[PDB]
């Protein structure tokens, strides 16, 4: 069952790689609302 | 409404909870309708003064009884015939049917003592109540049916949980003697007792409970303190405080 | 068909932070009676600590 | 516990439901914060139904009714309407109870736990009917006072 | 819980003889009835005592 | 004779009656192991009816109304849904049930009939322990072992889980402090009644 | 105090966590909702109670629906939609029924909780909710055309 | 005669040995007459009300 776990953690990899790469700006609309407006750097 | 004239002094009485018939228990055993002024089925066993007749509150076509020869006397409506008797030391006041078990039921015993039966295997008693000092009178089940309240010729009242040996309270003033009836009422909250200075006097089930409606701090409170109790119980000091009733 | 069919896991390390059963015994019972007493308390001790685990996001 | 209770006002009829009670020890020093404080008497108890007087003049047809002990049919319209048809149908007035389950197959009750909720729903009446009506219910009340009267008394105005 | 144990309620008195018999209602809980060795039965109303 | 047929008039009968009694052994282990038990037995129908239960009481006493429902029922039209409202729990009822088929029937085809749109709107070494027994804390320790415990450590596993909001989350504290009994304040609390027949 | 406050933060959490597990949000944005949610929730649990505060929460909660919805289709994933969707549609219509409890007068508030059932709630949901209305508001006939029109 | 809630007190601690005096004192001729006092002392009782 490790495998399965270790087959796991790339799926949220990959799937978190698409969602940064190209964003509608319909969607950086809303992601303020939700997220805020926050810079830790 | 109507009166019906018999020729011997009939004890007790109770109502079918359902199907509006009542038994009476004289010397005999005898079921009567409302409708019907003469007995339409009569029971008997032996020759006795049969004290008190309960109707079984599950199963309603059940009956129970207590007889002069120290014997207990299921009955059985339906087939007109007694089912089984149990004769044990002394004679049993009262019998009380337990309200969420059908086939379990509590009898107030003369030798100090309270009997709980299972009546499939009625050879020996499922536990046995020991506290009292004198004669019990009658019993009441709670309508939650974990716990019944008991009187005795003693100026008292206990309750007891029914699968332990021990009251959990016991209720006593010096005002009230010779406790003869008891009853509990059908919220689960409070008892009262019918004593012979003529005076009947109202109880709570739980001697500590707030009464009124309560906040949601509050009822939080208040499960902590009882989960407390029970996860310590076995301790010695907390037993100490706990137990010590003033008599 | 979906590609993770099991609950959220929680990381062992932090449920055993909110432990407090000493598993390393191994205490023989041939009674029926202790044996469901014994299996709550692990159920009671085993819920306590997840929920505890899942917590840490609060932090 | 749970029962109906039908509470008649200048400004309109309201029905209202009771969900629990300490029944026993209402008239106790402790449990009677149950129906005194605002926050308390919310938990146990909702306003279902409202049906207000439209007109001044419709105020005083239902004040003579009720004055009288007869199912007017604006009540009557409103007890229809919004109970399940087994119900228990608290009232104020003996006479009016009697007339309701000959109208309809509501049982009713008049005294006991009932008259106590009723004086906590008069107590509260303004928190619970806030802003369902234009005209206020003191001034509801004070309007009726006189057109009441008037009427009894074969008042002239000239 | 031993400083808050106050179990007494309350005390209702009327019969002129020990009472023998209690008879609970199944549909109010404030009404009980009671019967006395003088032979009367008293209704009792448990809210108002 | 007469003694020897009433025992076994007696026997015949304990052992039917005995039988129906049989039926309360499963509802009575369950409810004497539950976690919790709420009274009165009975369940309560919810606060608000969902209007299609409600209109199904409402009944005809304007002239309006009056003519309105006597033209339906001398035709075939319906006064209310049949699947929506539901009734009170022969060759008539039959056909009602198959009014209720083609009702349903009928749901699906305006169902049907709207996907398609939208589907076309979509295209330890030095240390010493204090070897004394500490007799004042000793006192507050458990002396006996209580019952149904054999060995010592077997009570000693079901004491150390802590039980405070302080050491557990609100969630966690209301399930470890579910009280047994429940019951509502005001209700009458009646036996039980054949699992609520 | 934040002791119903943390309760309701401990029944949101799993939903939060699944859609970590998703790969929908990253672990930062778990946090920054987390934080919005607690500052949002103790606003309505205040002694002092306004209304500007319920409508607030309800268009986070929304906007947060939106942005599930959308991220949904991009990714592909369309399991799981009891243990999220449904589970912040009846924390709503808690909060719909809290509101119009305290607030019966406001028809505009009723409205609003009939179009949210409208587009996200189950049919018998919106009828209890119409039921509700005309129970109080009997006196406008344009309540019964709309109801009716239903 | 009239017969006050603190004095049928005094009369029913007395016990069994005491029971004729207690069902002298209900007889239907009588007057009941009730008192809410804090207590079961009597003399004070009387002279409030005389
Ligand atoms: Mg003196
Ligand atoms: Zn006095």
């Amino acid at each position: 069952a490790v495998a399965a776990a270790e087959e796991e953690r790339r799926l949220r990899q990959r799937n978190r790689l698409r969602l940064e790469e190209d964003k509608p700006a319909v969607e950086r609309c809303l992601e303020e609302l939700v997220f805020g407006d926050v810079e830790n750097d | 409404l109507h009166t019906i004239l018999g020729k011997t002094v009939y004890t007790g009485i109770d109502h079918h909870w359902k199907e509006a018939v009542f038994a009476t228990c004289g010397q005999q055993v005898d079921i009567w309708d409302e409708q019907r002024t003469n007995p339409i089925c009569s029971m008997t066993w032996g020759f006795d003064s049969i004290s008190s007749v309960k109707f079984n509150p599950i199963e309603t076509f059940l009956l129970g009884s207590c007889a002069s020869d120290r014997n207990i006397v299921l009955y059985d409506m339906r087939q007109a015939t007694p089912l089984k008797k149990v004769i044990l030391d002394m004679r049993t006041n009262t019998i009380c049917w337990n309200p969420m078990e059908a086939f379990i039921f509590t009898a107030a015993n003369e030798d100090y003592n309270l009997y709980t039966f299972d009546m499939r295997a009625l050879d020996t008693p499922v536990m046995v109540h020991m506290d009292h000092v004198s004669a019990v009178l009658d019993v009441d089940y709670s309508p939650t049916g974990k716990e019944f309240v008991s009187a005795s010729f003693d100026k008292s009242i206990r309750i007891f949980p029914v699968d332990k040996s021990r009251s959990r309270e016991v209720y006593h003033t010096k005002r009230m003697q010779h406790v003869i009836c008891v009853k509990w009422t059908s919220d689960s909250k409070y008892i009262m007792c019918g004593s012979d200075e003529m005076n009947i006097r109202l109880w709570k089930a739980n001697a500590s409970e707030k009464l009124g409606v309560l906040t949601s701090r509050e009822k939080a409170a208040k499960d902590y303190n009882q989960k407390l109790k029970e996860k310590f119980q076995h301790y010695p000091h907390i037993k100490r405080i706990a137990r010590h009733r003033h008599l | 068909q979906d590609p993770f069919p099991g609950p959220a896991p929680v990381p062992v390390e932090v449920v055993q932070k909110f432990c407090r059963i000493d598993k390393s015994r191994k205490l023989p019972h041939s009674k029926a009676k202790t044996r469901s007493r014994l299996e709550v308390a692990e159920a009671e001790e085993e819920e306590t600590s997840i929920k505890a685990a899942r917590s840490e996001l609060l932090l | 516990v749970l029962l109906h209770v039908l509470f008649e006002h200048a400004v309109g009829y309201a029905l209202l439901a009771l969900k629990e009670v300490e029944e026993i020890s209402l008239l106790q020093p402790q449990v009677e914060e149950s129906v005194l404080n605002l926050g308390k008497f919310h938990s146990i108890v909702r306003l279902v139904a409202f049906c207000p007087f439209a007109s001044s003049q419709v105020a005083l047809e239902n004040a003579n009714a009720v004055s009288e002990g007869v199912v007017h049919e604006d009540l009557r319209l409103l007890l229809e309407t919004h109970l399940p048809s087994k119900v228990l149908l608290g009232v104020g007035d003996p006479k009016i109870g009697a007339a309701i389950q000959e109208e309809l197959g509501y049982n009713c009750q008049t005294g006991g736990v009932i008259a106590e909720i009723l004086r906590g729903v008069r107590l509260h009446f303004h928190n619970l009917v806030k802003g369902l009506t234009d005209l206020s219910a003191c001034k509801a009340q004070l309007g009726l006072g006189h057109s009441y009267s008037r009427a009894k008394v074969k008042f002239n105005v000239n | 819980e031993r400083v808050f144990a106050k179990p007494f309620l309350a005390s209702l008195d009327g019969h002129r003889d020990g009472v023998n018999c209690l008879a609970k209602h199944p549909e109010k809980l404030a009404t009980v009835l009671s019967g006395a060795c003088d032979g009367e039965v008293r209704i009792w109303n448990l809210t108002q005592r | 004779n007469k003694e020897e047929i009433e025992r076994i008039h007696r026997e015949v009968a304990f052992n039917k009656t005995a039988q129906v009694l049989s039926k309360w052994d499963p509802v009575v282990l369950k409810n004497r192991q539950a976690e919790q038990l709420v009274f009165p037995l009975e369940k309560e129908e919810p606060a608000i009816a969902p209007i299609e239960h409600v209109l199904s009481g409402w009944k005809a006493r304007t002239p309006l109304e009056q003519e309105i429902f006597n033209l339906l029922h001398k035709n075939k039209q319906p006064v209310t849904d049949p699947l929506l409202t539901p009734v009170e729990k022969l060759e008539e009822a039959k056909m009602r049930r198959a009014e209720l088929q083609r009702a349903r029937a009928l749901q699906s085809y305006y169902e049907a009939k709207a996907r398609r749109e939208k589907k076309i709107k979509s295209k330890l070494p030095n240390v010493i322990i204090n070897e004394k027994r500490n007799i004042h804390a000793a006192a507050h320790q458990v002396r006996v072992l209580p019952y149904p415990f054999t060995h010592h450590w077997q009570f000693e596993r079901t004491i150390q889980t802590p039980i405070g909001s302080t050491w557990n989350t609100q969630r966690a504290f209301q399930k470890l402090t579910t009280p047994k009994v429940v019951t509502k304040p005001g209700h009458i609390i009646n036996p039980i009644k054949a699992e609520d027949v | 105090m934040a002791e119903i406050i943390q309760e309701r933060i401990e029944d949101r959490l799993p939903e939060l966590e699944q859609l970590e597990r998703i790969g929908l949000f990253s672990h930062a944005e778990i946090k920054a909702i987390i934080k919005k949610a607690s500052d949002l929730e103790y606003k309505i649990q205040r002694r002092t109670l306004f209304k500007e505060d319920f409508i607030n929460y309800v268009q986070y909660e929304i906007n947060l629906l939106e942005l599930i919805q959308r991220r949904r289709t991009r990714i592909g994933y369309s399991f799981k939609k009891d243990e999220i969707e449904n589970s912040i549609v009846h924390r709503v219509q808690g909060v719909f029924q809290r509101a119009s409890a305290k607030w019966k007068d406001d028809v505009q508030l009723w409205l609003s909780y009939v179009a949210f059932c409208k587009k996200w709630a189950t049919k018998t949901r919106l009828s209890k909710v119409f039921s509700a209305m005309l129970a109080i508001h009997s006196n406008k006939p344009a309540l019964w055309i709309m109801a009716a029109k239903w | 005669p009239c017969i006050t809630d603190c004095v049928m007190a005094e009369i029913e601690k007395l016990g069994q040995k005491y029971r004729v005096a207690l069902r002298i004192a209900k007889d239907p001729r009588f007057e009941r007459l009730p008192c809410t006092h804090k207590g079961t002392y009597a003399d004070d009782c009387l002279v409030q009300r005389v």
